């Protein structure tokens, strides 16, 4: 909140801003998502499985 | 013939039993572990009334206890816990003589050697780890390890030499030879996670099954896949009977209790056939365990109670 002066009056400045980080660092605001906190989905899924016996 | 009748069932639990064990130098005791956060040590009455009573409940847990062995000399017992930690308890009072501190997250497996020197413990860690009975770590394995949750090792009865099984949920069962800690093969099958493994009395073989159901077979020494069988929709626990060559596969609505020579299955044992709607209308067997004498079987289920089976001919 900024007050600024003209010849008339006064006017009022005021600034909102909303910082963007969720991936990682500074760490600075924290990772989850505010508003609707999101579920952080990875994925992997694969198979090619058959019996076999391997030594090792 | 050989054939099963319904012996009776025992009662005093508040949560799913999840394993039985018993000693072979005691078989009047029985040893049980359950999802109420307690080991009951049990005073088994051989009358039909009943089939017997809790003697004293060890306690002291404040997450479900896994998976519980006995000792070799039935003085001491031993827990694994969904608390990341393992108790070593006299089992004459109650008593823990240590607790072993040191894992990040669950104890699903755990097993006591036949020396009584070296215990292991499986972890959704995705490490397993050996243990001192000072209460120290011997070993941690963390190299060649599961790439997800290790479902349940083994100690393997041997001539001399040290190996253990290991199988995990990254559908795999790994083999480990102590002093060198190196996987002694790599056995790769069945399509789903790996439930549990089993080992020969007399030591050369692996029963293995999971979400497939399947029971396939391994060689130990030999290192070869011998065959594979339909055990049904799941098999959650297994266990060889000690005086012959048979496997008892534990599947929902049943028990499957199968001859190996031929293969073939015997009977399939039936409970109470109560009539309830529609998700599993008996409870799932998940647990069972074999006495010494051979004549009688046990089984845990979901509904708190252990279902008590005889061998009739």
């Amino acid at each position: 909140v900024r007050h600024v002066l003209l010849r008339q009056g006064v006017l009022g400045i005021k600034v909102k801003i909303m910082l963007p980080w969720d991936p990682s660092g500074k760490i600075g605001p924290k990772k989850p998502l505010p508003d609707h906190v999101s579920i952080v989905e990875p994925k992997d899924e694969i198979l090619p499985t058959t019996p076999i016996s391997e030594q090792k | 013939t050989e054939q099963m009748t319904l012996r009776g069932t025992l009662k005093g639990h508040n949560g799913w039993v999840t394993q039985i064990a018993t000693t072979p130098q005691f078989p009047d005791m029985i040893l049980s572990a359950s999802r109420d956060k307690t080991i009951i040590m049990w005073k088994l009455t051989r009358d039909e009334t009943n089939y017997g009573i809790p003697q004293r409940a060890l306690r002291g847990h404040s997450h479900f206890v896994s998976d519980v062995v006995i000792s070799s000399d039935g003085q001491f017992a031993l827990s694994g816990s969904w608390d990341g930690t393992l108790r070593l308890w006299d089992l004459t009072t109650g008593t823990t003589t240590r607790r072993f501190v040191g894992h990040t997250k669950d104890v699903l497996s755990v097993a006591f050697s036949s020396d009584n020197r070296q215990i292991v413990s499986g972890s959704r860690d995705k490490t397993i780890k050996l243990w001192n009975t000072l209460g120290v770590c011997k070993y941690t394995v963390q190299d060649e390890s599961h790439s997800e949750w290790v479902s349940c090792v083994r100690f393997s009865p041997n001539s001399s030499n040290p190996i253990i099984v290991s199988c995990g949920w990254d559908k795999l069962v790994k083999v480990w030879n102590l002093a060198n800690c190196k996987l002694k093969t790599n056995h790769i099958g069945h399509t789903g996670y790996l439930n549990t493994v089993t080992v020969s009395p007399d030591g050369s073989l692996c029963a293995s099954g999971g979400k497939d159901g399947q029971a396939m077979l391994w060689d130990l020494n030999e290192g070869k896949h011998l065959y594979t069988l339909d055990g049904g929709d799941i098999i959650n626990a297994l266990c060889f009977s000690p005086n012959r060559y048979w496997l008892c596969a534990a599947t929902g609505p049943s028990i499957k209790i199968w001859d190996l020579e031929g293969k073939i299955i015997v009977d399939e044992l039936k409970q109470e056939v109560i009539s309830t709607s529609s998700k599993a209308e008996p409870p799932q067997c998940t647990s069972l365990a074999w006495s010494a004498d051979g004549q009688t079987l046990f089984a845990g289920y979901t509904d708190n109670l252990v279902r008590v089976w005889q061998v009739t001919i």
